[PDB]
RNA sequence: AAAAAAAAAA
């Protein structure tokens, strides 16, 4: 019962960050998008009790199309609670493998005194959070989410240029918004949301994470 | 921030807003017995005298549309169309 | 005149009709008073027109009707059945005539005696009309009351549906221009109410020993209560003109 | 000058009027004021306004002014309307059997000061000449007026049978050409309603055409009715002996059949249904069994009543009343209900002490189970009272929190406001809207549009718009020589027509991505089919005669209809995108209308008539648009607040079908307006 | 005895009460798809209603629509989906209040409404906390509700009031920066030809 | 004068409209401003109870009288039958109790009760009685003989809870209504000639 | 009047300096007296002076010289002998006592922060949700730590003639602030030195003699600017008197036999004020003073805030509450809703209205009596020159 | 001449 169900909620905890992954413009197989309930058994297991698969074998490394030296780490820890020492311990491996980004999954809770070790080494290397419970739903596959586009500079300048806009009179978006926390938005960046509309087919808008 | 006349973003069709005060501001000036740019055919009512002479665009009003930014378009009476 | 009927039709009286110029039966009977059968169903007074035609009946034959609720003793059909004695339709209509032209009317319509009760609310006790009077000593507005001879409440839902309009000049006639209008002198530097002399056509303020760079301004009176009364609340509203 | 009734709910409830002086000391106005004013003439009190500066004065007529407010942006719909007798006598006005003399008419004519003094040729020319009141209905209506309704009293087996286009019945409604040819006008041709005779007569003619049109309707009918008259009386609240038999037996059946439910609930014998209790489910029935009862009664009650009944005339001229009037004047009252369900029991087991303790009979229940022509037992004449009360606490109560409510929301959006360059932005200058409505049109100049390319199946979707010129004889029939000349000498157009059909899939498919659910119904200014009529009537189009419009100038025109008809100018990438997002559905319409098969073998137009049709589109897609300089956050919070003063009406005939916790009404857009924190009826829909 | 009769749960939410099935006999609760031959077919599904939002157990089951089901509980939507989704529940509450009375308002005044309700990135209200609370002037917020205490505010912040709204203009009492009063009359010099 | 029911000084927590100017408009105006109730329920309430015209109020106040606006369900009038209790001594019908076969509650086992009914004089719990059917036909005869207990005194049998109640005091709102046993009227056509 | 008559752009709020109400006061010396007629005519120094304004519709203004229509009323001052609080500001003014140290006078974190740093590129413009932040921030400092010599935990470390100033921290806890009503009382969890006591009474001397000695530059980061919001201007030492147009001489019977409440209360102030320093002046007790200030404190707040819960009301004559300035301004009948939002209008008229069929939609009957009261203001012009002269 | 209270109409 609690191996079967483990395996599921890991498969599908699996498939949402790798559908994740593919919307932040990383290199994504079609297969791991893809990949099935029994093919998620066939190559890692089926009994989470007896490491197979155990919570550290699972561990994603996925690389950018443009950048390939620009890589994500998806981390599983084992533990409800995360500590600093198992922050400290994903630190260690991350410098010695030179990478600038990485994603806890954290199942019951996480410390603030972590929260203020994830602040304050934040503008080396970007270790973002996340619950098991928010990972087992898509945000963007519902019908009440439009689609978000994350927008370079460039085309942020000129959005500014062709409407006269300044960045603090645009539309905002909370940093701390599961849409801007799916796609990793920081702050000073500006999403660009196509809606359908009923008036006119479509509409696009533009919201600034603040 | 004076805007160049190829410059002008703003639409070339004069609304209502700015018709009604086009035509007050023209009909109160003629009421302290300005020149008529056209002739008159017997009426006495300025307002009246204000629609006749927007009809062929002889009114002398700039109108300063005002853009959020702080900037101002300059469209004359004879640039805009009339709709109705 | 406000009217009203036993059944709560109230109303008013839109006009007045002389005798040659309305409607009259075949037996020249002018009614005292018209109504609109549009008002019968809506409000659902179906005991108005039993009242109709009981006192048509009791009319015709010359007996007080009784109208006593829960009364099986009267009936509509036994009314209508008393009324065919006498002369007239068992459903109480009557045909009448055109007041203007004399032609039959092609709907028949039903006429009778009923009891109306006056209201009140008479139009000269009402009516009102204001250009200019006293204003107050504190803030220089129109009174209350038509006794006191005060203007209209232009209140928050006139300057909402106005500005849904988006007529700017309605606005600042009906809350600067007529309602009131004052004017002050402001010292630029220090943005308050400077003192002006208009006899000898001197300016002075009293802390910035400001003599020269004195403006005007055009303000409602309450605006300027607004102001003072937050100068008496330690705060200062500095109105600079440049 | 400025004419306000209070309380002002909305933008349509000041006007500016011409003062005209009458002796009398009252206020007196046209009765069309009396539906944007809610007024009833019952001791209102109401204000004037005189302008002291006369740029004021050109800002009333130029804005304030009634006939350019005729259409409401909160619904798109007319404000005023023909209503009270003048509806009613219009409804008895166009009956086919209204043969009328030429005196009457004549004295008719004088009442129509835009007429032309050109008499019309009467209907009935030997042996006496008669006009019918189509007839001179047809000069009121002015312009090019073309129109298909139908009546409240249409039967829905007419439309497909044999005589959908000849109606023994006069049901459906016809104009064509500005003048009236077929069925009898109602609430739904001459009143608030979209679509209507005003609506379309203040679209294709202007303000002051419409506004004097109301005026020529009103004069015309109240004099045609002192000829004929309108009267109501006690004889028409009287039905027929063996439908009141009927009625009581019906009545009588309903009550032992309640009877009979309440013995087999005390037998347990009465199976609950799920979600709801044993309670529950016995008063679900015994509501459900009174109601159909009561409907049942109300129907034969209205089916038995001749049509020299002035009461069922005028409920289906729509001015007054319903047909739940009807039955409460003829068969019988209902169940009374306080806040939907059954009447308490303020005793020991007892609504009253009449009754005998735990008694479920609808005598106790509050059924009321006579009319009140018959006349009420005391006990139900109470219950009635019971619900009365209802209707005035639930006036009274609830007024306080929607005048909260419209301050509020005046108050919030008191100053977004609609700028030069088409975006929305606040007072601060913070952008909202890119485009007001997200597609930079006001929402006066809208209508409802149907939407062809969406429900339709791929098989009628190839044999419907794929244009094919295989078929020749379609194609002699359809098109002239020099037609055939013209495509023949060049060789672009068959792949040009495979490109619009092309278009027409990829606009097909982009439809059904937007509309998941199927919807063809869409709000869009610059109505296609009444123009196309328009210019099929102005240059007397045959459509029984081929054409000379090749199908290569019908795309040439679309296309550039589409490039002329911007909203979003620029020529950036930023500035296109957004001008193909705010014209999609335009676009769409244009190219599904619009087609090379619609002009060509369906409406057979010309090329004058397309290059008008053309220029006519564009200018109306021109006016159409937002004013730079409109207020549009106020005018959104009372085009919203004015709903909420009316969401009180159906607070009876309320039994509930599921018993499911939700909140309705005033409480759910109050916790909207504060971002609804805590659900008051937190529901869940999996 | 009482802990495990009063407190634990056997199976469900505890934030969720009473459960009903049901069948929607309409066409809005059904799942409408594009057949074969390109119709659009409403197929009546049975489907849940739930008193009690919590969606993180429920969207989370096994046999559970994530994409179809939605939730009146604006809040929980917002710390759930996000703002649009936020912008695009209130639009559809809305119409749901107004579509049970058969009132019918525009797409656009709703619209604009749902557009100020996402205008910070959170959920302002239409109250004293969420009014009150904004970057505007502080004529716009005094003259709502709370007047001395955001005039007090403004005093002791030294807040600039920069004369941009229309109430503000309203009570200085010169013509608006609003509707016909947005713009400026210049007298052409140059056009003043020949008159009488 | 004023209307406020209390000190001058301490009007602000004194009751305001208790003393009104009389309507003298119409003689029926006089006769409803003289018949009028009012609730000391404020007129600014959200909640609907208290408005809610009440299943009790049958002969008691008018069901269809009330003034519009706010104080709706508030102000009502009395019927046309209904008579107030002036208020009398609850003093002989309680001699009467002890003399006649009453049980006192201070010379009573406390363990006696549950089987006899309880009396109730004016709220006030007084003793028992394991005959409440007789007693009750008794007290009516004497109310109805204009003996000893007038006419005014209310009196209630709860059977299902086994209680007596007797309420003498002022504030209660009666109406006179014929009496009726075997199915007939005790009023004949005697009393129509007398 | 030759004076330019320019659209003003904007509007700055601020804090009335005792300086600057000092020197906006045409009543030199202040106002001493609280009686208002004096032998027929109006006493210099007291609440009817003829320099604040004019009296009745034939009197002259001292000042500008003007009639009621000209002169727009000049204000006055009073010197307080003792500082007061400002009860409205109160509740503002915790919000700077639990952010700036009790005795040294400084910030309880310091300036160059990180933290306060990023509040302060974050919040540009935004004063109130600065202070918020600086709240918010503050909520859990108890200590004023500092000292440049506080970090010396490393051995055989050169100092640095390069290294920035550290904190001032006067190493005293600071104690929480409690009230029930004007009364602020200061307990010390945490003792300090043996000469302070853990529970005292804090007056609004001591208030301002710790907000009077805080920097511009702390002020800055507290998000209030020290140009016209110092922190020490919201205690009243010196009360301005508003003119006779605020307070209105309200006329019974050819005179004006009683004033409004606004009158009274600040003869209730003078009073007050006299009799404070008529006792400090003859080295009275201190529960004599005490009772002094307490009453003043209860005059000041009834004459800003009469509706404090908490706090006694203010008794009129009449046997009704007092009506403040918080009273005029808040509220639907008040200055802002019913006079500057809703204010009535002249011109207008209203009456019942009745139907008329005949009449087009854009045309109104108006009575003859209404068209005669109401008038049209038409400018003279030589098209209509022979109909108006008929007119008039 | 202010303020409070009461009675109402829409
Ligand atoms: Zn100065
Ligand atoms: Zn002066
Ligand atoms: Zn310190």
């Amino acid at each position: 019962m609690d191996d079967e169900a483990e395996t599921y909620k890991l498969w599908r905890i699996r498939k949402t960050i790798m559908q994740l992954s593919h919307d932040r413009g990383y290199l994504v197989t079609q297969d791991e998008l893809d990949q099935t309930l029994e093919q998620f058994k066939e190559m890692f297991g089926d009994k989470p009790s007896e490491k197979r698969p155990a919570r550290s074998d699972l561990i994603v490394l996925v690389a950018h199309n443009d950048d390939p030296t620009d890589q994500m780490f998806v981390f599983f820890p084992e533990e409800p609670k995360i500590g600093i020492k198992t922050i400290k311990t994903y630190c260690t491996r991350m410098q010695e493998e030179n990478i600038h980004r990485a994603i806890v999954v954290v199942q019951g809770g996480m410390t603030p005194s972590a929260k203020q070790s994830l602040v304050d080494m934040a503008p080396k290397y970007i270790l973002e959070q996340f619950l098991e419970s928010e990972l087992l739903i898509n945000i963007t596959e519902h019908e009440l989410v439009p689609e978000h586009v994350v927008m370079t500079v460039e085309e942020k300048q000129e959005l500014l240029s062709r409407y006269k806009l300044k960045e603090n009179m645009l539309m905002r978006i909370q940093a701390g918004d599961p849409v801007a926390r799916y796609f990793g938005l920081k702050r000073g960046q500006v999403v660009k949301i196509i809606r359908s509309s009923e008036t006119a087919g479509r509409y696009i808008s533009y919201r600034l994470v603040c | 921030g004076g805007v160049p006349k190829s410059k002008r973003i703003t639409t070339k069709y004069m609304t209502k807003y700015e018709r009604a005060r086009v035509l007050g501001t023209r009909a109160l000036q003629i009421a302290m017995c300005a020149p008529i740019m056209v002739e008159l055919d017997g009426e006495t009512d300025p307002l009246q005298i204000a629609m006749k002479e927007l009809k062929q665009k002889k009114i002398p009003i700039i109108i300063r549309r005002y853009l959020p930014d702080h900037s101002y378009e300059d469209w004359s009476i004879d640039e805009l169309i009339m709709v109705d | 005149d406000k009217f009203a009927s036993r059944h709560g039709q109230k109303g008013t009286c839109g006009i007045q009709y002389r005798q040659e110029d309305m409607a009259f039966t075949c037996e020249g009977l002018a009614p005292d008073i018209i109504i609109n059968p549009h008002a019968i169903p809506s409000r659902m007074t179906i005991g108005h027109l039993i009242e109709c035609l009981q006192g048509k009946l009791g009319s015709n034959k010359g007996e007080i009707g009784d109208a006593t609720p829960f009364n099986d003793a009267v009936n509509v059909q036994k009314i209508s059945t008393f009324l065919q004695e006498y002369g007239y339709h068992l459903r109480g209509n009557e045909v009448m005539y055109n007041g203007h032209t004399g032609r039959k009317i092609n709907a028949q319509v039903f006429l009778g005696p009923t009891y109306y009760q006056r209201l009140k609310h008479m139009v000269d006790d009402k009516i009102h009309s204001r250009a200019r009077g006293p204003v107050q000593i504190l803030v220089r507005q129109p009174m209350e009351g038509r006794a006191r001879d005060g203007g209209l409440r232009f209140g928050e839902m006139e300057r909402d549906c106005q500005i849904s309009h988006g007529a700017a000049q309605f606005l600042r006639e009906r809350l600067f221009e007529v309602s009131d209008p004052y004017r002050v002198h402001i010292c630029n530097f220090c943005g308050l109410i400077a003192i002006a002399n208009l006899r000898n056509n001197t300016f002075e303020c009293k802390g910035c020993k400001n003599k020269t760079q004195i403006s005007q301004v055009r303000l409602p009176y309450a605006a300027k209560l607004l102001f003072q009364e937050l100068m008496s609340m330690n705060i200062a509203p500095r109105l600079m003109v440049t | 000058v400025i004419f306000n009734r209070q309380p002002t709910l909305h933008k349509m409830s000041m006007m500016g009027h011409r003062v005209k002086v009458l002796p009398w000391s009252t206020f007196r106005m046209n009765l069309s004021c009396t539906s944007p004013y809610n007024a009833d003439f019952d001791g209102d009190e109401m204000n004037l306004h005189v302008p002291q500066s006369m740029e004021t004065r050109a800002e009333v007529e130029n804005i304030h002014i009634t006939p350019r407010q005729i259409i409401t942006p909160q619904a798109n719909k007319p404000v005023m309307g023909i209503v009270q007798d003048t509806l009613t006598a219009v409804r008895k006005m166009t009956k086919r059997d209204v043969f009328i003399t030429r005196e009457q008419v004549m004295n008719l004519l004088m009442f129509l000061p835009t007429w032309d003094a050109k008499m019309p040729q009467p209907c009935i020319l030997k042996p006496r000449p008669l006009w019918t009141g189509k007839q001179i209905f047809s000069l009121i209506i002015p312009g090019n007026v073309n129109m298909i309704r139908t009546h409240s009293t249409h039967p829905d087996e007419e439309d497909e049978g044999p005589y959908k286009w000849i109606s023994p019945g006069d049901t459906k409604v016809m104009v064509e050409h500005g003048e009236l040819i077929m069925g009898i006008l109602c609430k739904k041709s001459l009143g608030t309603s979209a679509g209507s005779l005003l609506h379309i007569c203040f679209l294709e003619l202007g303000h002051d055409i419409a506004g004097r049109f109301y005026g020529n309707i009103q004069t015309v009918i109240n004099n045609w009715l002192l000829f004929e008259g309108h009267s109501i009386g006690i004889g028409d609240t009287i039905a027929d002996p063996q439908t009141y038999n009927e009625i009581q037996q019906a009545i009588k059946k309903a009550k032992d059949d309640v009877i009979n439910v309440i013995q087999k609930a005390h037998n347990m014998e009465l199976e609950p249904t799920p979600g709801n209790t044993l309670r529950q489910t016995f008063e679900n029935k015994v509501n459900r069994i009174l109601n159909d009862a009561r409907d049942k009664t109300g129907g034969s009650a209205k089916k038995s009543l001749t049509e020299y009944n002035n009461l069922k005339a005028m409920v289906v001229s729509g001015s007054k009343g319903s047909n739940i009037n009807i039955s409460q004047v003829i068969a019988c009252v209902g169940q009374q209900n306080v806040e939907g369900k059954r009447i308490p029991y303020g005793f020991r087991k007892r609504t009253l002490p009449h009754f005998i303790k735990d008694d479920y009979g609808p005598e106790s229940r509050g059924f009321v189970e006579n009319s009140y022509l018959a006349g009420l037992t005391p006990s139900e004449f109470y219950f009635h009272a019971m619900g009365g009360r209802e209707g005035l606490i639930d006036t009274a109560v609830k007024t306080a929190e929607t005048g909260y409510i419209q301050r509020r929301l005046i108050k919030a959006m008191e100053s977004v406001m609609v700028n030069y360059d088409g975006t929305v932005r606040n007072s601060v200058g913070q952008l909202i809207q890119l485009r007001y409505g997200e597609d930079g049109l006001c929402g006066e100049l809208v209508e409802f549009q149907n939407m062809p390319t969406v429900k339709l199946s791929n098989k009628s979707f190839e044999k419907r718009f794929k244009f094919d010129w295989s078929n020749e004889r379609l194609m002699k029939k359809v098109f002239t020589d020099d037609v055939i000349k013209e495509m023949t000498d060049s060789s672009e157009a068959i792949q040009e027509l495979e490109a619009e059909w092309d278009r027409l899939v990829s606009d097909r498919d982009s439809l059904r991505q937007i509309f998941p659910n199927g919807e063809s119904k869409v709000v869009l200014p610059c109505n296609l089919q009444r123009m196309i009529w328009n210019v099929q009537k102005i240059f007397h189009i045959n459509k029984r005669l081929p054409t000379d419009l090749s199908p290569i100038r019908v795309i040439k025109g679309v296309k550039t209809l589409l490039e002329r008809c911007v909203i979003v100018t620029g020529n950036d990438r930023i500035s296109k995108q957004a001008n193909e997002n705010a014209t999609l559905l335009f676009q769409c319409l244009i190219r599904s209308t619009l087609c090379t098969k619609y002009v060509s073998e369906e409406f057979r137009l010309s090329t004058e008539a397309f290059e008008w049709l053309v220029g006519e589109i564009e200018t109306r897609f021109q006016q159409a648009q937002a004013n730079p300089g409109e207020m549009v956050g106020a005018l959104a919070a009372q085009s919203l607040g004015e709903p909420a003063t009316q969401m009180t009406l159906n607070t009876f005939h309320f039994a509930g079908v599921s018993s499911k916790n939700v909140t309705l009404g005033v409480p759910r857009l109050k916790e909207i307006i504060n971002i609804s924190k805590k659900p008051k009826a937190p529901s869940l829909t999996v | 005895e009482a802990n495990m009769l009063s407190d634990m749960t056997l199976q469900g939410i505890e934030a969720i009460g009473k459960v009903y099935m049901h069948l929607p006999q309409t066409d809005s609760k059904k799942r409408i798809v594009i057949t074969e031959t390109g119709e659009f077919k409403a197929i009546g599904e049975w489907l849940l209603e739930t008193d009690g939002t919590s969606m993180m157990k429920v969207l989370s089951e096994r046999d559970v629509d994530p994409i179809r089901t939605s939730s009146n509980d604006i809040c929980e939507i917002f710390q759930v989906l996000g703002i649009e989704a936020v912008r695009k529940s209130v639009e559809k509450e809305m119409n749901a209040v107004l579509q049970f009375y058969g009132l019918y308002v525009n797409y656009r005044h709703l619209a604009l409404l749902c557009d100020v309700m996402t205008a910070k990135g959170h959920l302002m209200a239409i109250t004293r906390h969420g009014i009150n609370r904004q970057d505007t002037g502080a004529l716009m917020r005094c003259s709502f509700e709370e007047t001395v205490d955001v005039l007090m505010d403004a005093a002791a912040h030294a807040e600039t009031d920069p004369m941009r709204g229309v109430s503000e203009n309203i009570i200085m009492g010169q013509l608006p920066k609003m509707g016909t009063g947005c713009f400026d009359l210049l007298l052409d010099a140059e056009k003043c030809r020949f008159g009488i | 004068a004023t209307g406020n029911w209390g000190d001058q000084k301490k009007a602000h927590q004194a009751r305001a409209g208790v003393s009104q100017v009389l309507n003298r408009l119409t003689f029926a105006s006089t006769l409803s401003h003289l018949r009028r109730v009012n609730s000391p329920i404020g007129r600014d309430g959200k909640l609907a109870k208290p408005r809610q015209l009440h299943n009790t109020l049958w002969g008691m106040l008018c069901p269809a009288e009330t003034p519009e606006g706010a104080a709706v369900g508030l102000v009502k009038n009395l019927a046309l039958m209904a008579y107030i209790s002036v208020g009398s001594q609850p003093s002989p019908i309680l001699e009467f109790l002890e003399e006649w076969s009453m049980e006192n509650l201070e010379e009573i086992a406390p363990s006696a009760i549950a089987d006899a009914t309880k009396i109730f004089v004016n709220g006030c719990w007084v003793g028992i009685h394991r005959d409440p059917e007789q007693l009750m036909a008794t007290l009516r005869k004497l109310r109805r003989q204009m003996d000893i207990i007038v006419s005014e005194v209310s009196m209630i049998r709860d059977i299902r809870d086994r209680e007596i109640r007797i309420y003498t005091d002022a504030g209660r709102i009666c109406r006179p209504l014929l009496i009726v046993e075997n199915g007939s009227l005790l009023l004949k056509k005697t009393h129509v000639e007398m | 009047s030759k004076a330019p008559l320019r659209q003003v752009k904007r509007v700055q709020f601020g804090i009335l300096s005792p300086d600057e109400i000092r020197r906006m006061s045409v009543t030199e010396g202040g106002v001493q007296f609280a009686e208002t007629m004096e032998g027929g005519r109006p006493k210099l120094g007291g609440l009817m002076d003829p320099r604040q304004g004019v009296i009745d519709r034939t009197s002259r203004c001292q000042t500008c010289a003007g009639n009621m229509t000209e002169c727009p009323g000049h204000f006055g001052h009073i010197d307080l002998a003792k500082p007061v609080f400002h009860i409205g500001f109160i509740t503002k003014t915790i919000k700077i006592l639990r952010c700036v140290c009790f005795y040294c006078s400084k910030m309880l974190v310091s300036p160059h922060n990180p933290k306060i740093k990023e509040i302060v590129m974050k919040s540009r413009g935004q004063p109130r949700k600065r202070l918020a932040y600086v709240y918010d921030l503050c909520k859990g400092k108890t200590i004023c730590e500092g000292g440049e010599d506080m970090d010396l935990t490393k051995e055989n470390q050169q100092p640095d003639p390069n290294k920035k100033p550290g904190h001032g921290g006067c190493g005293h806890y600071q104690p929480s602030i409690r009230r029930t009503g004007l009364d602020l009382t200061a307990e010390w969890k945490h003792q300090n030195e043996d000469s302070q006591e853990k529970k005292i009474v804090v007056s609004a001397e001591r208030v301002w003699e710790i907000l009077k000695h805080i920097t511009d530059e702390e002020c800055f980061i507290l998000g209030m600017d020290p140009k016209y919001a110092r922190p020490d201007w919201m205690i009243v030492t010196v009360l301005p008197v508003p003119p006779l147009a605020v307070r209105p001489a309200v006329v019974m019977f050819g005179a004006a036999k009683n004033q409004d409440d606004l009158t009274h209360k600040l003869s209730d102030i003078i009073k007050a004020n006299n009799e404070l320093r008529k006792n400090e002046a003859s080295g009275a007790a201190a529960h004599v003073i005490q009772e002094n200030i307490k009453m003043l404190q209860f005059h000041v707040a009834t004459l800003v805030d009469n509706d404090m819960p908490g706090m006694p009301r203010a008794m009129q004559k009449s046997g009704k509450p007092l009506k403040a300035i918080k009273a005029r301004l808040k509220g639907k009948e008040g200055r802002i809703r019913g006079n500057l939002m809703g204010k009535r209008v002249d011109f207008s008229a209203r009456t019942v209205i009745t139907p008329d069929p005949n009449l087009r939609i854009d045309q109104v009957g108006v009575p003859r009596s209404i068209a005669q009261n109401l008038t049209f203001p038409e400018l003279v012009t030589p098209f209509n020159i022979d109909r108006m002269q008929e007119l008039v």
